[PDB]
């Protein structure tokens, strides 16, 4: 294991400088992505808000979803 | 090309062909005499080699004392003189008559009409039966013709929209017996078969229309309200446009049931249209009520098989998807479990046209719905009852037997309605 100069023992003589593809306080982090749920689910298109129901009768399934 | 051929038979077959007829030269512009001031017309008419617009359709009765009304009606320069059928003695209100007697002296005369009917006719879409269940020529002639048109067409298809007896209505005492006759012949001959009730209708005129002395003359023309309806797709754009073919595919799952109920919506009077909106949200949830129907059936003890909805005018998809979605949701409405979906669903642009002296209001959206349901069992059941409370003594029968008929013709029409109810329970 000669040529290689393991990270378990390099003195900090050795040491490595970070580059770009990597998070550092120098460089800005630009913005990054991630997915959106597609609302809550229904059995018309789904949604992101609640609204108030007519009929509630526990464990029922009566909307109106026409307006 | 997108064209139909009207058949109406007896006298309430005739009775609707003066309000359907009364429709369609009005909604296209058709003079009484003939001509006008394509495909729009195409479908129920052929323009001639000059300017004169011919109906196709064929007024078939056995009394003259009405078909001759039409020959001195304002209705006398459109119709070709042949159309007009029409016989010496009548059916006497005797299935036997309009059956073994006379029927099968003008059937080889109504079927000539009809090979020189589809001749001119390129691509036929199927016949369309008015019919009136309960007389010796609807349900005689009427068992009689169409066993006819099943052996020299077959693969056409026959639409058959025909009052059926009431429970409390009944203008006659031995309409329960050629009401029974009359399943054994049109079930195996007609391809799908509309029912309504001139009880039901009644109904109709009292709550909605608010029509107190109504009449014959005042339901039909609710009858070419569905009509209208149910054809807008074969003469009139619009999105969805839905042809017999798809209508008939989605419909009918089994080839015994076919018998399927009606309604229609909006119906009000022309005032009460200042007191509501009428969206499509508000009207589909009209056409689901039991009190919409056109039959006295209840919905509401059976199980939704499939449903078949046609709006009308100022209609746009959107909003269609979205009052279909929370009815399936709705506790009251029970659809049988082999099919999630239930809904062909068929849209136009051309709002329903109105006529002058009419009853209903001038509207910009309408629904036609037309479901088959297995709640249409109760119906078929009083009629079993009837039946065999009558037929018990042999009541009325000497009359039957007396004109080529039998006794066996009485319990053989008995199991067959046996035979359908239960095809009514084996569906649960
Ligand atoms: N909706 C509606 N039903 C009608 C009308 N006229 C008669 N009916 C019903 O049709 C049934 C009798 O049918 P008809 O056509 O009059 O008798 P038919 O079939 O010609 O047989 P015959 O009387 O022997 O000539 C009755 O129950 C009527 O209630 C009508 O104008 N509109
Ligand atoms: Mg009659």
């Amino acid at each position: 294991k000669s040529a290689f100069n393991f990270t378990q023992t390099t003195p900090v003589f050795m040491d490595s400088a970070p580059r770009w593809p990597k998070e550092n306080p120098t460089w800005p982090k630009n913005m990054k992505a991630t997915m959106g749920y597609k609302g809550i689910q229904s059995n018309y298109l789904p949604t992101n808000t609640v609204t108030l129901k007519a009929v509630e009768v526990p464990g029922t399934t009566e909307r109106n979803f026409n307006f | 090309m997108r064209e139909v051929i009207s058949i109406h038979i007896g006298q309430a077959g005739i009775q609707v062909g003066n309000a359907c007829w009364e429709l369609y030269c009005l909604e296209h512009g058709i003079q009484p005499d003939g001509q006008m001031p394509d495909d729009a017309f195409n479908t129920f008419f052929s323009e001639t080699g000059a300017g004169k617009h011919v109906p196709r359709c064929i007024f078939l009765d056995l009394e003259p004392t009405v078909v001759d009304e039409v020959r001195t009606g304002t209705y006398r320069q459109l119709f070709h003189p042949e159309q007009l059928i029409s016989g010496k003695e009548d059916a006497a209100n005797n299935f036997a008559r309009g059956h073994y007697t006379i029927g099968k002296e003008i059937v080889d005369l109504a079927l000539d009409r009809i090979r020189k009917l589809a001749d001119n006719c390129t691509g036929l879409q199927g016949f369309l039966v008015f019919n009136a269940v309960g007389g010796g020529t609807g349900s005689g002639l009427g068992s009689l013709l169409l066993e006819r048109l099943s052996v020299d067409y077959g693969k056409k298809s026959k639409l058959g929209f025909t009052v059926y007896p009431s429970p409390q209505v009944s203008t006659a005492v031995v309409e329960p017996y050629n009401s029974v006759l009359s399943t054994h012949s049109l079930l195996e001959h007609t391809d799908v078969a509309v029912m309504l009730d001139n009880e039901a209708i009644y109904d109709i005129c009292r709550r909605s229309l608010d029509i107190e002395r109504p009449t014959y003359t005042n339901l039909n023309r609710l009858i070419a309200q569905v009509i209208s309806s149910l054809t807008a797709s074969l003469r009139f754009d619009g999105a969805l446009n839905v042809d017999i073919t798809e209508f008939q595919t989605n419909l009918v799952p089994y080839p015994r049931i076919h018998f399927m109920l009606s309604s229609y919506a909006p119906i009000i009077s022309a005032e009460k249209a200042y007191h509501e909106q009428l969206s499509v949200a508000e009207i589909t949830n009209a056409a689901f009520e039991p009190a919409s129907m056109m039959v006295k059936c209840d919905p509401r003890h059976g199980k939704y098989m499939a449903c078949c909805l046609m709006y009308r005018g100022d209609v746009v998809p959107k909003d269609v998807n979205a009052s279909v979605a929370t009815i399936k949701t709705k506790r009251t409405i029970q659809f049988v479990d082999w099919c999630p979906t239930g809904f062909k669903c068929g849209i136009n642009y051309q709002p329903p046209t109105v006529v002058p002296g009419g009853d209903l209001a001038k509207v910009q959206r309408a629904v036609c719905m037309i479901s088959n349901s297995t709640a249409i069992g109760e119906i078929f059941s009083r009629l079993d009852h009837k039946f065999d409370l009558m037929y018990a003594k042999r009541a009325f029968v000497h009359w039957y037997v007396g004109e080529g008929m039998e006794e066996g013709e009485f319990s053989e029409a008995r199991e067959d309605l046996a035979a359908l109810e239960k095809d009514f329970e084996e569906v649960g």
